[PDB]
RNA sequence: UAAGGUGAUAUGAACCGUUAUAACCGGCGAUUUCCGAAUGGGGAAACCCAGUGUGUUUCGACACACUAUCAUUAACUGAAUCCAUAGGUUAAUGAGGCGAACCGGGGGAACUGAAACAUCUAAGUACCCCGAGGAAAAGAAAUCAACCGAGAUUCCCCCAGUAGCGGCGAGCGAACGGGGAGCAGCCCAGAGCCUGAAUCAGUGUGUGUGUUAGUGGAAGCGUCUGGAAAGGCGCGCGAUACAGGGUGACAGCCCCGUACACAAAAAUGCACAUGCUGUGAGCUCGAUGAGUAGGGCGGGACACGUGGUAUCCUGUCUGAAUAUGGGGGGACCAUCCUCCAAGGCUAAAUACUCCUGACUGACCGAUAGUGAACCAGUACCGUGAGGGAAAGGCGAAAAGAAC
């Protein structure tokens, strides 16, 4: 069966890159929270 | 032109394997390592400078590292650690009928 | 935005209020209308969105000296 | 080392330059084909580098 | 500012070698010293052929501590504390029982 | 009155404390072994005591 | 400041140093890849592609600098269109982004309580957004009072759970006046006479005092048990030092310290004293903030839910007098009392702690205390926002077990 997980690195980046999380005031505001919490990994970006 | 402090720079040791002794002694194709940031033109100015050597044509690669794993105690305490070796350049320089090193 | 640009009026919010007094958010909107003003002094015309009330402003003090407030203030016109 | 590399102008400052960065890369192709025994060169040639471009740098205003 | 140097005959105060005397030979930077052949220990020298030999059993000497040596007066022939002064400005280290340099 | 020299002198000794005859409390009297007042020190405190 | 060093892992190797230019510590510099506001254009962060100059070249090419947007100002040029504006190019200056709480402002819930629920409550709370500072805001009476008087703001304790408000339910809840902390008042709406006339900001020197490395510090031995003494026993000594920590068991006198007394090439904070720079003083005449006060309509704020409703704000429509004038004194009127709106500035007492140092605890002691005593915002889980652990202890010393 089709699971719900269908990865593509291309969609990956546009829709949860650092470039797409900057775009926004909201997903820069997203950054600005898991900088707070000390996150190793700010964003899917690799 | 390239200058010398660039040339003295991109060449960082010869390459020791079976496959570079096999390719030196086929066909006269000397394998370095070089900066990973080094160009074809680079490589090919510092071993004409540097070696002393009719080069016909480099040709190059980058090698990635792999993960590698050991133990570093930190007060009386072995943790296992995990991380990359950096990647490096190999460069497939041809010699026209010079004898390098 | 809905911005007089002579009093600076804008929208501001307050309640409805029902007959059994049920209180809901509403807005009061400024009077705005956009206006081509004669200025005799520069002869052209001028247009500003201005309220009724910044219209009877202007009619007092004369659309110069409204003029060079607005420049006072930066704002653009 | 300093001292007496500032009593040199930038020519000579240069050709110095020069002379070690041929001399790090004869000691970097000795350590990597095996010889080399005296390793702490290395370190001594990376300094004197960044000397000699220090000084440099104070010359040059 | 150290109180005990390479060179220094000093005497254990403490600790199974009580009235011993030996040279210092390292002055360790956690506090510890190595003194002639006075903190002896039995090492079981496990066989390495790249570098050593089958080992055995040595002996060594082990760190001390430092507070547990003091230095030897030799005049007195007792253990001494140490001060520190100057002279011609430079600072010296005396006896504190005897007020001679050392 | 409070003698700087005799406060200097009873810093160092863990029993004994030197005190300005104002800065007397419940718990100091009952927990030292002796009291010692001098006269002026008595009169001070029967004025504060009433 | 130094007899030891080349961070941990770390053993080793190759070396550096021993009055002084080894290492270490502090001030000031230098270097400071790429991404990121990211700013030459682009982009799926850490990558792709340039343009214009300057210089170099072994003719292959190479090095360096500049080139974002917006605001303000200036120069140049320049449409319909004559003048002119709009527009365009180029310069100079500034901004931009991040950050814990505190602060001001623009918006603004519901659960809940009312033993149901709609007025009301929760609550101008949570939350979103804008902006600033070391504090912010407020602030120099169109204020109170009561026929006596006080004299700008802010904060604490009372007044007082009072007077009131209130499906007069649930609930909300003052002021007057009193005691304290702290405490300076000024300027424009304008001319003359005098005139830099102190003033306040900026800069430069001098002194003082801190901060950023440091220096010296004072005194114990014998013996018993014991693996080891700091413990027992005996006899001594220091104390402006018996804070604390370590050392083979519990040390004032072994060590590091502690009391106390000193120290700064250099860079800086704060006080003063000076030099200069803009500033303005003082006197006399004046002037005295209009689409404003007030009003009608709809809302909101005042403890005050429209009520008999004073006062404040204003979305909408109106609209004075202007010092022989005006505002307020809780509907309203008359007396008489008090003040002078429609322009501004202003320290202290007050709020907070991302962070730095010292000290403290009838606070915890590894299922506790931070989620995290440990390489934890990690492993792991989730597309993502996000969630999120478990895991401390050989011994005094590795002497960590040759054979």
């Amino acid at each position: 069966m089709k699971r719900t997980f269908q990865p593509s690195v291309l969609k990956r980046n546009r829709s949860h890159g650092f470039r797409a999380r900057m775009a926004t005031k909201n997903g820069r505001q997203v950054l600005a929270r898991r900088r707070a919490k000390g996150r190793a990994r700010l964003t899917v970006s690799k | 032109m390239i200058r010398e402090e660039r040339l003295l720079k991109v060449l960082r040791a010869p390459h020791v394997s079976e496959k570079a002794s096999t390719a030196m002694e086929k066909s006269n194709t000397i394998v370095l390592k070089v900066a990973k940031d080094a160009t074809k033109a680079e490589i090919k100015a510092a071993v004409q400078k540097l070696f002393e050597v009719e080069v016909e044509v480099v040709n190059t690669l980058v090698v990635k590292g792999k993960v590698r794993q050991m133990t570093v105690r930190s007060g009386g305490r072995v943790i296992r650690t995990s991380g990359r070796r950096s990647d490096w350049k190999k460069a497939y320089v041809t010699l026209k009928e010079g004898q390098n090193l | 935005s809905r911005v007089c640009q002579v009093t600076g009026k804008r929208p501001v919010t307050g309640n409805n209020r029902s007959h059994a007094l049920n209180a809901t958010k509403r807005r009061f909107l400024p009077n705005l209308h956009s206006h081509r003003f004669w200025v005799e002094s520069e002869k052209r015309f001028v247009t500003l969105r201005v309220s009724a009330k910044g219209m009877r402003v202007i009619d007092k003090k004369g659309i110069d000296t409204v003029l060079a407030e607005l420049r006072a203030r930066g704002e653009k016109y | 080392k300093a001292k007496e590399l500032r009593e040199k102008s930038v020519e000579e400052l240069n050709t110095e330059l020069l002379n070690l960065l041929r001399e790090q890369f004869n000691l970097r192709m000795q350590a990597a084909s095996g010889q080399l025994q005296q390793s702490h060169l290395l370190k001594q040639v990376r300094r004197d580098v960044a000397r000699v471009k220090t000084l440099l740098n104070e010359k040059a205003g | 500012a150290a109180k005990i140097r390479r060179d220094d005959e000093v005497i254990v105060l403490t600790g199974k070698d009580k009235g011993k005397r030996g040279k210092v030979k390292n002055v360790l930077s956690s506090g510890k010293v190595i003194v002639e052949g006075i903190n002896l220990v039995k090492k079981h020298q496990k066989p390495v052929p790249a570098l050593n030999q089958p080992g055995g059993i040595v002996e060594k000497e082990a760190a001390i501590q430092v507070s547990n040596v003091a230095i030897f007066n030799a005049a007195t022939g007792k253990a001494d504390r140490v001060g520190f002064r100057f002279e011609d400005g430079k600072k010296v280290r005396f006896f504190k029982s005897n007020s001679e340099t050392i | 009155e409070l003698d700087e020299n005799l406060f200097l002198a009873a810093r160092n000794l863990h029993k004994v404390d030197v005190r300005d005859a104002t800065g007397i409390d419940p718990v100091s009297l009952i927990a030292f072994d002796k009291v010692v007042m001098t006269a002026d020190a008595v009169k001070q405190v029967e004025e504060m005591l009433a």
